[PDB]
């Protein structure tokens, strides 16, 4: 009943922030490694060494038929796409503050959120498929990304519930 | 003969035969019971809603 | 009589959830997200206007209820009406069809390899096994006997006892037993059976 | 107003049995606590059945007769298998 | 022959299995998500057909 | 008509009696042992000897993550709570001779009867698992427990059916 606008307006910014932080932090993985082995932490882009005299030394990641698959991981373009699409989704409801009575400005928000989530899922699958090739374990970014996806789903669903209601009541 | 002090060996019945022990799948039964345990509270909150309509 | 001696094989106490062991942690995780996504898409596509949303029962909660039973292969009470929904159903059905089979196959293999373990028995095949090492007391009569006996299997035993280093030999029963106790599984010892019968 | 649904006790036993076998159940809980209860029992059967079929498969692959006895202690616990030495052989006098 | 060693030729020690990796099944997930992506498209094109 | 009150109260009484007997009897298991080897019979609390000169001798049982699970068997809390909750249900329904018109007695006793029954499933599972942690066979108390559970699963349905009918008749 009406108030759902106040709620659905909330979550998208949080999910965006969490997703960009996850992409933006060098703590996806705990593993053995090197920064030219010793226990090491890494993100998507670069590696930094701990647990030793070099602690704080860093280097950019090793970027290197199925051969053509490597490009998808090397870019990790799917995360970026999901982030951009989530921005677009949020901009849908920001736009729908104006140009009211069209309704159809609201519709795409959920579609954007769904697609961003599907991207996040693919991104995870790709990342695991690459990295699994040693007592490893996951860094916090991984969970932040998962949670971001879950919120993006729920917010999209209830936004669609609003778009279901607000136009229907005109149709009798 | 007093100094020998261990002797537990598979006798009367034997572990080695073949069958899966109850322990080998036990946790699933805990999952089941906990699942049924949850559904009571859902009905209780459904009453606590409806009981003051 | 002389005897061989070994450590006990450690008893294979089950883990509380060992039934999961076929499938690895990540797969168990990633199934969940897919279940969510399928449910959400089914909801969204069902309630977009047919040209009016009152025309079907496929609300969000009903969409979550369809997918779980479909994943179990338990059938369902209701079926999606549009062609788009039917696509989703077929896809999810094939997905489960692969997984359940793979799980069963792997579990069967895992048990199968066990049965044919064939653990060391009579241990005369220590003349034939080589991954597992065995010791003998220094100066003890056995140290002459394996040089001094010449039966072919004992010939190759003595060749092993000659060639293996860090040596098979030990100064005392106490530290030989300690060597077996620490060198669990991989190490064995030769001693008088009367002593084994006291110790064990 | 009670009994707004088919789920008498008899029908509940019928439904839960058909749910155990992976067999055709027409009626639906339509409702949260019932749907919750329905789920876990499905997962339970899925694991049980898969385990059974796997283990039987292993069972048929390798066979082992198992000897019934090994020791003089078993021969002291004898059920029915009689035993004795050679006659006139000095092992008899030894015994 | 006195310098022979590697009885591993005969599998003198027996491996033990481990769980399937995600890579051993990864294919099905791509199929699933691609199918869902296609599945959405029909609804929009249907609505645009039904736009008049 | 009516006398189902007697039948349900009798059922609760009988299950309660069987359950308290089961908790109170040295007839859970037959096994080999010594009351410090001979055929030996187990209470849940104590180990007692038969078939020999110490016949009638008893000793306190040896009670000694799964590190924390040890206490679950050692307390045997779920058996005890099953009895306690069956007692609660029975003594509540016994009060239904007065304080009438509210009917809360029947619903609450129903939930008590069901939860009491459920408790023994855990208790049994725990015990049967822990004892594996050969030659065994079960003593009569195990079946007195099973029978108590079976009656507990029966009686509550009939009590709920009585509550339903006696409330539903306001519809006519
Ligand atoms: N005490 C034994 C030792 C046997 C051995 O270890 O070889 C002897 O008389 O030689
Ligand atoms: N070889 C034994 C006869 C066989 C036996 O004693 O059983 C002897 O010299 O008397």
């Amino acid at each position: 009943r009406g108030v759902q606008m106040l709620l659905t307006t909330v979550g998208a910014f949080a999910a965006f922030s969490l997703m960009t932080i996850a992409v933006g932090t060098d703590y996806w993985l705990y593993s053995r490694g090197v920064c030219k082995e010793v226990m090491t932490h890494s993100g998507l882009w670069r590696t930094c060494c701990l647990e030793g005299n070099f602690k704080g030394l860093c280097k950019q990641i090793d970027h290197f038929a199925e051969y053509f698959l490597r490009a998808v991981r090397a870019s990790s373009i799917f995360p970026i796409l999901s982030v951009i699409l989530l921005f677009m989704g949020g901009l849908c409801i920001a736009a729908s503050e104006f140009y009211k009575t069209r309704h159809n400005i609201i519709l795409s928000a959920g579609i954007f959120f769904v697609s961003a989530g599907l991207s996040n899922i693919i991104g995870i699958i790709v990342y695991i498929s690459a990295n699994a090739g040693n007592s490893y374990s996951y860094g916090w970014s991984f969970y932040f990304g998962a949670l971001s996806f879950i919120i993006a789903e729920m917010v999209g669903v209830l936004a669609v519930h609003m778009f279901i209601d607000r136009h229907k009541q005109l149709t009798g | 003969y007093d100094k020998g002090e261990c002797g537990a060996k598979d006798s009367g019945s034997k572990e080695k035969t073949s069958a899966l022990s109850l322990s080998n799948v036990a946790g699933v039964f805990y999952i089941l019971v906990g699942g049924l345990g949850l559904a009571m509270l859902v009905a209780l909150i459904e009453f606590c809603y409806k009981s003051r309509a | 009589g002389i005897s061989i001696m070994i450590k006990k094989p450690q008893k294979s106490k089950p883990g509380v959830f060992s039934f999961l062991d076929p499938l690895a942690y990540e797969i168990w995780m990633c199934i969940v997200f897919a279940y969510i996504g399928v449910s959400v898409v089914l909801f969204l596509v069902s309630r977009f206007s047919p040209y009016s949303e009152s025309t079907n029962e496929f609300g969000i909660f009903n969409s979550l209820w369809f997918s779980l039973g479909a994943f179990m292969q338990q059938g369902c009470d209701i079926s999606p009406r549009s062609l788009s929904g039917r696509i989703v159903g077929g896809v999810w059905w094939f997905f489960t069809l692969i997984i359940i089979s793979s799980y069963t196959a792997n579990l069967a293999a895992f048990l199968t390899v066990e049965r044919m373990v064939s653990p060391i028995e009579s241990a005369e095949d220590l003349s034939k096994q080589t991954e597992i090492a065995y010791g003998t007391l220094d100066s003890g009569s056995t140290k002459e006997f394996f040089r001094r006996s010449k039966i072919a299997v004992f010939d190759k035993m003595w060749t092993y006892m000659r060639s293996a280093e860090p040596s098979v030999f030990v100064r005392t029963t106490a530290e030989g037993v300690a060597r077996v106790r620490k060198s669990k599984g991989k190490y064995a010892y030769l001693l008088e059976s009367t002593m084994n019968e006291y110790i064990e």
